[PDB]
């Protein structure tokens, strides 16, 4: 039997980054910095 | 057609169901015409 060929497969599968825009930056030796891991991330938005 | 918008032995594949060959239209015509020869045969 001739079967169709398999296409538009369906395939299924945010760490705020308010902190850093918001409250008074602390000054370069009191460099803040967080911690992101396994999270979204947009370069766009910063 | 129904069983796409949903038998299911094409989409399997595996096995595939043959036609007996004799339509059953043909099969009744062959049926009444015994009929209608047993009453003169007998």
């Amino acid at each position: 039997s001739f079967e169709a060929k398999p296409s538009g497969s369906v395939v299924e599968q945010e760490c705020d980054f308010s902190p850093l825009l918001s409250g008074t930056p602390p000054q370069v030796y009191n460099f803040k910095r967080l911690v992101f891991t396994n999270c979204n991330y947009n370069l766009t938005k910063l | 057609d129904d069983c796409m918008q949903q038998i299911c032995a094409q989409y399997v594949a595996g096995y595939k169901v043959l036609p007996p060959l004799m339509d059953v239209n043909m099969e009744a015509a062959y049926t009444s015409s015994l009929l209608g020869s047993i009453a003169g045969v007998g």
